[PDB]
């Protein structure tokens, strides 16, 4: 048949794969959705990408991306705006019930290149396990690991701490947190000291990054920390709270179901064994989730991320995934309806429940069994309402890399320094200039 | 003669040709690329002239530090190489039994895929699981920190490449007449002192030439750094430099100047050692 | 000085010399021989002591000496290759030696344009081995010995890859050197025509020990074993087969009553019986002018010729004998060499004989230079 | 007696340091999910499952043939170009091949990804971006000194007198090329193929960036990426299943060739 | 049938086949000589057809040599290297001919199976060249030229890689076997020995150029020339300086006047004063029983043999003879075929003979059997 590929990253395979075959019925085999399955490196994926693009690889259909290197791939012409799609609803479809900030955030100088498709931000999701309330502040939250760590109890606090854009995002959201932005709104000119006030935020984050580099009983192994590992420090209890991703709820549910999660060993549970399939997959009866669910709020809450001052609302960093065709698709309008019915509300409903993921038809928030399937779910609009953004720049990566290069060296954070080296970094990143680091 | 002569021509002329195309157009496109001053994300953005595009890039740091870890890399290398190469060829050569199966133990780690090979070097250093790493003290993890790093990148590549330039060293060993040692050795000289005074003169070609290759062969690696590190603890070979070009940078003009500048530092080195040392093929 | 050994044994999976003792006199040329595996070149091997010792001890001059110090030995000697090392001239080659020896930079350069003299190499000093005549390298081979003045001067085969003229004319160089040192000298050959050129005493031997040993002319003479009968001379004495008459011996053609002494002297044991005569080929010629004593006992009989040459002074004929009683285990591993049948002979006449190939011709034997074997024991009745 | 005894020490001293490392390959590939260097000797429990696991991945299945296929499509056509090229050693023109056949041992040593930018430029712009010739023309390119190189030792023992003894001879000169030329040659050739399938397999610098699709992806890059669609990070006793599998090829050609071989490598010292 | 050629002459950028004439009979064995890189491998690759003629049209008998295909000449040959067939038994190298040509498997068998008999090979036809020696491998290839019956047979220096001990049991299997198989057959060589201890005729070439033809006996007695001389006998003629009185020599050494029918001979075209003779050594002798007719030319004068050396029935010794007259381009170039001096001579003196080294003594000579020789010339005068 007419195979559509679904270019993503492997991680969540087998929701695509079922989704697929349930848009493969709904096509009546006019043509086929086909996962092919990048790599869960993050820029390997989007970088995996731009070889298949290069060499204008005829098998390249649609493609998933990270909203940020959006505006890069549009300037190159590897994907088409919404506009330029033969069904001609692809424009309206994307514009249909889609929540505000994905949708702008697809509009690279107003034009969506792409449709957004799922979003995320991270949580200051703390265990109730030993703390009374979540720390609403990141001072707080160092005085947490101080306290549990002169208590020796469950004292580490879970983050991306490796080099790649993880450790970026963070600093950004607690950047944007403290007012700061790394460039100008139209790119057009460096912010971070563009006033002193910048300079002092910037310097205020980097004291704050120095004071959580070395915090009270911290992880002891931050040094290249991620999710992966981030989920393992708390639901092993050696964390009492998790900086990470919506994904955290349904992954923590699957292993207190495995009886991996220390206060949470949701295994013991007859009506959640088996509930974990045939494939290992929690797959509740409403009976088995509400048991589940109940017993994890009795030793877990979500909250909005601890702010960057006292009683100030953490500006979080937007994050999510938007589906393009690459302009060597052969299917073109075929593969822009294929689109279209992955946006489907079903789609949208299978994505948040099987998928477990925050999806980003607006109208799902008045549904009892989207808030069921998220019950962050008004945090996250709120948080997402409140958030901070990545600059719209075609040369958001190498900028990236740029700042990354400056955060390598951990020994020495000289906040003014360090500052200003970013800055002639950042500067000849705008410039374009030099052999890349 | 000419009947010969020109079917002779006619015999080497489909290699030649071969070998030709697939170099010089490479190379023309190269020199081409660069002062062409372009990227594939910019893709009608062609500069018509680039002048001292590569100059760039040569006054460059970052490039020229990544340049010196490469020979720093590569010359530590070579060294303890040619120390194991000989031991192997002379233990090879001069066996009181096993030679065959010793032989068959040469070429194995020979012969392997470099990938996998790395994979083991890059295992028994991971912290935990390493069968040599659990024998350092806690917070070392050699993988790490760079320059600790190289130490294995060294270890685990000439451990790779040592029974090549074993093989090629025996050459010297299997032409030199044993009544010549003996003659030698029914003399004034103490073993080490004969053996050396006698060998190593009759050892030169196939010195020079063993040294020709390992030296150019490790200055071209990449695998047993990137199947190892990415480079990022400022670990960056020449190598990696040249392929981030193409991975990420896409600069084509970049590109080709560190390729071409990768050529020129070849061809001194070569031209060294054909030169002003005197090293030819068999 | 002086060469001597005792009790000398090596073992190989066996033994290459079995127990061999024996010595040479200093100033002296001898020469060794036999046929190859006998462990010649060994003994050789044994004196450079590159060769261990399984039994016995050694000199040459001094005592005891080991095998841990063969530069120490005072010895030098030009191997069976004449090899020498290509990584030089002619020069540093022969200057290599005595450098190594610690000798003071000008006494080496003296002492190699002295034997660059003596020897015809100082044309070539500059020269490496890659660009010499194989008779000058060979040359630079001696010299490559002789720069040592060694207490010993030990020659491996060093005159047997040349062609013949280059051969003896080296013979005549060897000589005059060994005559011009008045040194210690051995040499090693698998031939006797070697020895014949020269040796002031020569030894032969079998299987890792000696069977005779002393003057060319007694070993030409008085053979101790048919092994040492059969390998002096090219044309080895028709060892014929016969039987014991105590009037003399049964041979196959011209039979014999044996003269008295020599008849008392062969029945002074009582054991012998199965015996073979040593036709010398030499020692046997035509009639036609034979106006001499000798025709009081031409013993001639009627021969067949096989084929006939008059290659030189000499009608070399060969023949075949007739009967049979002429096999053992010396006559087959002497037989070893060459095709020699089961009563192939030659005679060498005088080449004046009036005789064609395919005839049967009356064939006059010198009775009064003839001689006999013990066929059983292989050793002569007739001489020692 | 002593010295052959330390002498076979410091020969399983050899056997040891060669074998050690890819016996630690070979045994980790078998861990029960272990990680913690415990299978030091004799794994707790063979863990089947890993063969299985790499069996079920069609993209690495895949990614072998593709190995195996343009493994013997290079060796074919290096050797039948390189071998009647190595020959003119018979022949030896006025010019001088020896003089100027010297950029062949040259271009041996020559660093691939200095001209792995341009190529990768040129398959850009024509059609065969990652197709199989896109790797066959390339690896041809680094074949084919060494086969150039090791048939010439071949040739150079190759007595080309015993032509005046087949013409001296009865039979015709194809009738006698037919029946010993071809039967001397075939051992120096069949090395020759399974030596510059060996140094061509091995090869990663430039399939490592001239590909990507499935079509044209080969085992060592493939392992490489086996992080991907591993189940939760293990990439471990599954990639050295991966590493056996491929090995396991070498070990039984080295094995069988041995002796062989090294007259090949050594140009004569067999 | 015979085999013959004329004006044969092979010409390479120089000229080492010229004008050649000859033909040989049926059987003949014939010998053929000269120095190493005379016309030899060329005039044999002539002969096999494969080298190109710059002048002459040869016939193998019944057809056009050069103007026929080689295999089509139904010759066969054996190389001094020996050429071999490592991928085969010695079995299916002696099958190599009858399979080349597609002779039936049961006739084929039946074949190899003679010549491994007429060959002691029989016993290893199952064997490879890898567990030969390099006599057995040489007989192979003998076999492998036996075993095909040609029209004729040739030989290039197939005894050479063989000992002497070897060489001289295939110098009887070369004769016995030629014999046995009647053919027009062929030996080059480079020694003089070789060819007199076999071949029917002989013939003698220098730079591409026949030299001489004829009889063993006759080159032994008669050679026209002082090279051609000089190349045959190992103790070669003594060439004694010598200047002409008219009645003999104004002698150096000796004191010979010439017998009166020789010297009227010779006074026929006397032009050069300069001469020399082939004082054979075997001429030479110590006067031990010369009483009666032996005593009216006796001519005995004085040398001092610098050495003497008992290699058999004769005992050689050198000595030296100064002089003037020994002077010629052939004598040179004998030279170049080895030097040796100029007055350096040998007697084969009678090992009887009283000389002790280190003394003047009186050497008798038959002098009514010398020759005479043109030194300007370079020929001899007194025969060809
Ligand atoms: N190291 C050894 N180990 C075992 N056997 C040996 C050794 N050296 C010599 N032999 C024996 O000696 C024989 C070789 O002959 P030899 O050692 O006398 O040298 P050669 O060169 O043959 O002597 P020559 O040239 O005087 O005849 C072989 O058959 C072998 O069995
Ligand atoms: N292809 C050639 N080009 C130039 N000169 C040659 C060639 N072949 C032979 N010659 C010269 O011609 C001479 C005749 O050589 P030929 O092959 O007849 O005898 P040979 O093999 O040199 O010596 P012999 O035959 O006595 O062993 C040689 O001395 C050689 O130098
Ligand atoms: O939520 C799962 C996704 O995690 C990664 O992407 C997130 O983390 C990146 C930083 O490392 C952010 O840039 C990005 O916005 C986040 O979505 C991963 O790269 C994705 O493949 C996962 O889908």
């Amino acid at each position: 048949g007419i195979v559509i590929n679904y270019y993503t990253p492997a991680n969540e395979e087998a929701t695509f794969k079922a989704v697929a075959n349930r848009c493969n019925e709904q096509l009546g085999g006019r043509f086929q959705i086909a996962q092919r399955n990048l790599p869960k490196g993050a820029d390997d994926q989007r970088l995996q990408l731009a070889r298949r693009l290069t060499g204008n690889d005829k098998s390249l259909d649609v493609m998933a991306l990270d909203v940020v290197w959006t505006a890069e791939f549009a300037e190159a012409g590897w994907a088409v705006p919404l506009s330029e799609d033969p069904a001609g609803l692809a424009e309206a479809d994307a514009t249909e019930n889609t929540l505000p900030g994905p949708l702008e955030t697809a509009r690279w100088q107003d034009e969506l290149y792409a449709a957004p498709i799922t979003t995320n931000t991270q949580l200051l999701w703390y265990r109730a396990d030993l703390m009374p309330a979540p720390p609403t502040t990141w001072d707080g939250m160092l005085d947490e690991a101080n306290r549990l760590y002169r208590e020796g109890g469950p004292s580490w606090i879970a983050v991306q701490g490796k080099q790649y854009e993880g450790m970026v995002v963070w600093f950004n959201t607690l950047l944007q947190s403290a007012g700061g932005q790394v460039l100008s709104d139209d790119g057009q000119r460096v912010t971070l000291t563009d006033t002193p006030e910048h300079r002092a935020a910037t310097v205020k984050a980097l004291r704050i990054i120095k004071s959580v580099a070395t915090a009270p009983g911290a992880d002891p192994s931050i040094t290249q920390t991620d999710e992966n590992t981030a989920r393992l420090a708390l639901e092993q209890g050696k964390a009492a709270l998790e900086v990470n991703w919506p994904y955290v709820l349904p992954s923590l549910l699957e292993n207190a179901v495995k009886g991996g999660v220390s206060f949470l060993p949701l295994d013991g549970d007859p009506a959640l064994q088996g509930s974990i399939n045939d494939v290992g997959t929690f797959s509740p009866t409403d009976e088995q989730f509400d048991i589940a669910f109940d017993a994890s709020k009795k030793v877990f809450g979500f909250a909005p991320y601890p702010g960057v001052n006292p009683d100030e609302p953490a500006r979080v960093t937007l994050g999510g995934l938007n589906l393009a065709v690459a302009s060597t698709s052969q299917h073109k309008a075929e593969a822009f309806e294929a689109i279209r019915c992955l946006r489907n509300v079903e789609n949208q409903r299978y994505t948040s429940i099987e998928g477990g993921l925050p999806a980003v038809r607006t109208s799902l928030y008045d549904d009892p069994a989207f808030q069921k399937k998220y019950p962050q779910y008004e945090i996250i609009r709120q948080q997402l309402t409140n958030a901070a953004v990545r600059p719209a720049t075609p040369v958001y990566q190498a900028v990236s890399t740029r700042m990354s290069a400056t955060l390598a060296p951990i020994s020495d954070i000289d906040p003014e320094r360090t500052a200003d080296e970013l800055t002639e970094a950042v500067q000849k990143a705008i410039d374009g200039k030099g052999l890349i680091p | 003669k000419k009947s010969e002569r020109r079917l002779a021509f006619w015999l080497i002329a489909p290699a030649v040709l071969l070998m030709l195309a697939v170099t010089a157009y490479p190379i023309g496109y190269a020199v081409w690329l660069s002062l062409q001053r372009y990227n594939l994300a910019e893709p009608h953005d062609t500069e018509f002239i680039g002048l001292a595009n590569y100059v760039t890039v040569l006054t460059d740091g970052y490039w020229w530090t990544a340049f010196a870890v490469t020979l720093g890399i590569t010359v530590v290398s070579v060294a303890i190489e040619f120390a194991l190469g000989l031991a192997l060829a002379l233990v090879m050569h001069r066996t009181i039994f096993g030679k065959g199966a010793v032989r068959t133990a040469i070429l194995i780690p020979y012969g392997i895929v470099t990938v996998a090979a790395s994979y083991s070097w890059y295992y028994a250093w991971t912290p935990g699981t390493g069968y040599l790493a659990n024998l350092l003290p806690e917070g070392s993890a050699p993988l790490t920190d760079q320059l600790p790093s190289l130490a294995i990148v060294v270890l685990a590549e000439v451990w790779k490449t040592t029974p090549f330039m074993a093989l090629l060293l025996l050459a010297g060993l299997a032409l030199v007449p044993q009544d010549l040692l003996n003659a030698a050795q029914v003399d004034g000289a103490g073993p080490w002192k004969r053996l050396t005074k006698v060998i190593l003169p009759m050892i030169k070609p196939a010195i020079l030439v063993a040294l020709l290759f390992r030296t150019l062969d490790a200055f071209r690696i990449f695998d047993n750094i990137y199947i190892l590190t990415g480079g990022s603890n400022d670990t960056g070979s020449v190598s990696i430099l040249g392929y981030d070009n193409l991975f990420k940078a896409f600069n084509v003009g970049l590109g080709s100047a560190i390729s071409v500048l990768i050529f020129l530092s070849v061809a001194i080195i070569a031209f060294i050692y054909i030169k002003i040392f005197g090293a030819a093929a068999p | 000085a002086e060469i001597v050994l005792d009790r000398v044994t090596k073992s190989y999976p066996r033994a290459a010399v079995k127990e061999f003792s024996m010595t040479i006199a200093d100033g002296e040329f001898i020469i060794l021989v036999g046929p190859s595996g006998c462990g010649k070149s060994t003994t050789l091997n044994m004196i450079a002591g590159l060769e261990e010792i399984t039994s016995g001890e050694l000199r040459i001059g001094g005592e005891r000496v080991n095998e841990k110090a063969p530069k120490d030995r005072d010895i030098a000697m030009v191997f069976q290759s004449y090899a020498l090392y290509p990584h030089m001239t002619v020069r540093q080659n022969i200057a290599f030696p005595l450098t190594l020896a610690k000798v003071p930079k000008a006494e080496i350069a003296a002492k190699v344009e002295e034997t660059a003299k003596i020897l015809d190499l100082s044309e070539l000093l500059d020269r490496k081995p890659g660009q010499l005549s194989g008779g000058q390298r060979q040359r630079v081979a001696m010299g490559r010995a002789i720069v040592r003045s060694p207490k010993a001067f030990l020659m491996d085969q060093p005159l047997s890859n040349l062609d013949a003229k280059l051969r003896v004319q080296m013979r005549a160089e060897i000589s005059r050197l060994q005559d011009r040192l008045g040194t210690t000298t051995v040499y090693v050959t698998h031939d006797q025509t070697e020895a014949m050129t020269l040796g002031d005493r020569v030894v032969v031997m079998l299987a890792g020990e000696v069977q005779q040993i002393g003057t060319p002319d007694e070993l030409y003479s008085s053979p101790a074993n048919l092994f040492v009968a059969g390998f002096i001379g090219s044309p080895a004495m028709n060892f014929f087969p016969a039987t014991r008459t105590d009037v003399g011996v049964r041979l196959p053609f011209g039979e014999v009553t044996l003269t008295p002494h020599m008849l008392d002297l062969l029945d002074k044991q009582a054991r012998p019986e199965n015996i073979i005569v040593g036709i010398r080929p030499e020692h046997i010629e035509d009639s036609a002018l034979l106006d001499g004593y000798a025709r009081i006992r031409a013993l001639t009989f009627s021969v067949r010729a096989d084929i006939v040459e008059s290659l030189g002074a000499d009608k070399y004929v060969h023949f075949t004998t007739e009967g049979a009683g002429a096999e053992s285990a010396q006559l087959a591993e002497l037989a070893a060499d060459s095709g020699a049948g089961t009563n192939q002979f030659i005679a060498r006449v005088s080449a004046d004989s009036r005789v064609r190939t395919g005839e049967q011709i009356e064939l006059a034997i010198d009775t009064t230079k003839l001689s006999i074997f013990d066929a059983a024991t292989g050793l002569n009745l007739t001489r020692d | 007696a002593r010295r052959a005894t330390w002498w076979s020490v410091v020969n399983i001293l050899v056997i040891v340091y060669a074998l050690i490392p890819v016996l630690w390959i070979l045994s980790l590939s078998l861990k029960p999910t272990s990680s913690v260097k415990d299978g030091k000797l004799i794994p707790t429990e063979i863990t089947f499952a890993n063969y299985k696991a790499i069996f079920s991945g069609d993209a690495f299945t895949s990614a072998l043939f593709n190995s195996i296929g343009i493994g013997l499509i290079t060796t074919i056509i290096a050797v039948v170009i390189g071998g009647m090229a190595a020959y003119a050693v018979a022949r030896l023109q006025f010019p001088g091949k020896q003089l100027l056949i010297g950029v062949a041992l040259l271009i041996a040593m020559f660093p691939h990804i200095s001209l792995v930018t341009p190529i990768f430029n040129m398959w850009r712009g024509i059609g065969l971006f990652d197709t199989w010739p896109g790797l066959i023309i390339p690896y041809i390119t680094f074949a084919l000194p060494l086969a150039i190189y090791t048939l010439s030792a071949f040739f150079r023992e190759i007595p080309w007198d015993l032509e005046k003894a087949a013409k001296m001879d009865g039979a015709t000169p194809a009738q006698a090329f037919r029946k010993v030329i071809a039967p001397l040659a075939a051992p120096g050739i069949v090395t020759a193929a399974i030596l510059v399938f060996i140094f061509a397999w091995n090869d990663l610098l430039l399939a490592l960036s001239l590909t990507a699709t499935q079509r044209a992806i080969t085992a060592p890059v493939a392992i490489a990426n086996f992080t991907g669609s591993s189940q939760f990070e293990e990439p471990t006793g599954s990639i050295a299943a991966g590493a056996m599998v491929i090995t396991i090829p070498i070990i039984i050609f080295v094995l069988i060739f041995q002796r062989r071989i090294v007259a090949g490598l050594t140009s004569g010292a067999v």
